[PDB]
């Protein structure tokens, strides 16, 4: 059926520029007007420009006047979205989007939607986590079960994935979403509970993981003496 | 705030009973209200939670299906219906007002209980 | 600019429930109105437009209502793959969408387990100290975390994070990290974190000694 795919997405510093794609398959391209929206934690969904299907027309959301650029290749069946002056409020997942067959007096909106692409604008630089232990004791034990865990601090940008005996271990394990901190670096735990009965015979290792910067960690997590 | 609970008493296994808990010198309207339980030799452990109306009522695993809260807020009064009461039913209720109007559990003011027993 | 607003924001559902949230414009839209469905991680997905009128392929269950600035989306009978997020949005001038209502797997009340964790020797050496409370596979996701560090309140040095309901129980679990130079960790003695949860009869503290661990 109708598939979109969109890329060009990825992490750039505010005032510079980012051109993303869409490549539509499935449809007559060249019969539809097309959307670009956009999603972000802080703004929901938010529509971002629109472009008829002859390229005549063009609108755009107020907050993207004079930055942003919709255009398209019908003879590629590509939509593009030129971005400059990117501020750090564009930070989002930014969809492109089909508008759908409607008849000739009505109003339309967007039937099929892509998987979106990631644009991330930041004054931060790529760096791997620093692991620490979160180390079981009697704070973290109650009854037969203790919890123990690893701390994924300061890195840039997302993701980072979290392993645990080099997944061996995967019952009782929460990963938690990063939070973005004050000084623009994620930091995240992740934790696991276990048989208290284990602690300081069985070994416990996180295996970290950040692609970006090609960062692994290994770090064993020992029990401390409280 | 003064909460007091009423209508425990002595029940048969399968009995029914409605434990009412009215609250005075604050309109209760904007609170969560919540029913806990304690046996002798165990912890008060939570039963059921009325929150304000639209937001819904939440069940203990150990009741659900047999226990229904509800509320009076024109008579700043909560409900909890038993039905099909079991001898592992018996224990002292509470009533307890959730102070936070966002649902954290701050659980300040307290009533002083009333007794149910279930058996013969 | 046409503010859309939908309510509620959170709706703890079951399956089989019949189920009505409500969007509303703050002018007129006539019946210019289309929702949509999200998952997490997942595009959205046409579900009505025309205020009521079913996209292809949409289940029977759905249906939608509404003229003017009152809307409604019902499904007859809840079902699991319905458990997502509902945006509705006015296409009468330009598009704007609301804020969306997320459908929430309720189930029985479960109380959180509580552990605290201190710093490890490694970051102190660095010059930071972070302290993490976890509450562990609690239901509903209402809770609140409080720092005290010599029994004194803590405020804008910590921060939170909540997972997704879990896939096999529906709980939800929460890390609070307290964050602290290691001169201001060295300056005080006991750490603690207390719990309260509407699961919870009285409140949960974890609490060390800096140098007991």
């Amino acid at each position: 059926q109708v598939q979109l795919v969109e890329s060009g997405g990825g992490v750039v510093q505010p005032g510079r520029s980012l051109r993303l794609s869409c490549a539509a398959s499935g449809f007559t391209f060249s019969n539809f007007g097309m959307h670009w929206i956009r999603q972000s934690p802080g703004k929901g969904l938010e529509w971002v420009a629109i472009i008829w299907y002859d390229g005549s027309n063009t609108y755009y959301a107020d907050s993207v006047k004079g930055r942003f650029t919709i255009s398209r290749d019908n003879s590629k069946n590509t939509l593009y979205l030129q971005m400059n002056s990117l501020r750090a409020e564009d930070t989002a997942v930014y969809y492109c989007a089909k508008v759908w067959f409607g008849e000739s007096e009505d109003n339309y909106s967007v039937d099929v939607w892509g998987q979106g692409t990631t644009v991330t604008v930041s004054s931060a630089s790529t760096k791997g986590p620093s692991v620490f232990p979160l180390a079981p004791s009697s704070k973290s034990t109650s009854g037969g079960t203790a919890a123990l865990g690893c701390l994924v601090k300061d890195y840039f940008p997302e993701p980072v994935t979290v392993s645990w005996n080099s997944g061996a271990l995967t019952s009782g394990v929460h990963t938690f979403p990063a939070v973005l901190q004050s000084s623009g670096l994620y930091s995240l735990s992740s934790v696991v509970t276990v048989p208290s009965s284990s602690l300081g015979t069985q070994t416990y290792i996180c295996n970290v993981n950040h692609k970006p910067s090609n960062t692994k960690v290994d770090k064993k997590v020992e029990p401390k003496s409280c | 705030v003064q909460l007091x609970x009423s209508g425990g008493g002595x029940v048969q296994x399968g009995x029914s009973l409605x434990l009412s808990c009215x609250a005075x010198x604050x309109x209760x309207x904007x609170x969560x209200x919540x029913w806990x339980r304690q046996x002798p030799g165990x912890x008060r452990e939570x039963v059921x939670x009325x929150x304000x109306x639209x937001x819904x009522x939440x069940x203990x695993d150990s009741x659900x299906g047999r226990f229904t809260x509800s509320x009076d807020x024109x008579x700043x009064x909560x409900x909890l219906q038993x039905x099909x009461l079991x001898x592992x039913d018996x224990a002292x209720y509470y009533c307890x007002x959730x102070x936070x109007x966002x649902x954290x559990x701050x659980x300040x003011x307290w009533g002083x209980g009333t007794x149910v027993t279930v058996s013969s | 600019d046409i503010q859309m607003t939908q309510s509620p924001s959170t709706l703890s559902t079951s399956v089989g429930d019949r189920v009505t949230i409500t969007c509303r414009a703050s002018q007129s839209i006539s019946n210019w109105l289309a929702w949509y469905q999200q998952k997490p991680g997942k595009a959205p997905k046409l579900l009505i437009y025309k205020a009521s009128t079913l996209e292809s392929g949409v289940p029977s269950r759905f249906s939608g209502s509404g003229s003017g600035t009152e809307f409604t989306l019902t499904i007859s009978s809840l079902q699991p793959d319905d458990f997502a997020t509902y945006y509705c949005q006015q296409y009468s001038s330009y598009w704007t969408f609301g804020q969306g209502t997320k459908l929430e797997i309720k189930r029985t009340v479960a109380a959180p387990s509580v552990f605290i964790f201190p710093p490890s020797d490694e970051q102190l050496k660095s010059g930071t100290a972070s302290v993490v409370c976890l509450l562990n596979n609690f239901y509903p996701r209402e809770a609140k975390v409080q720092w005290k560090v010599d029994n004194a309140l803590q405020s804008g040095n910590s921060q939170e994070s909540v997972t997704e309901q879990d896939s096999k129980d529906s709980t939800y679990s929460l890390s609070s990290t307290l964050t602290l130079s290691k001169a201001d960790y060295e300056k005080h003695k006991v750490y603690a974190c207390e719990v309260t949860h509407q699961g919870l009869s009285s409140p949960v503290t974890k609490s060390f000694n800096r140098g007991e661990c």
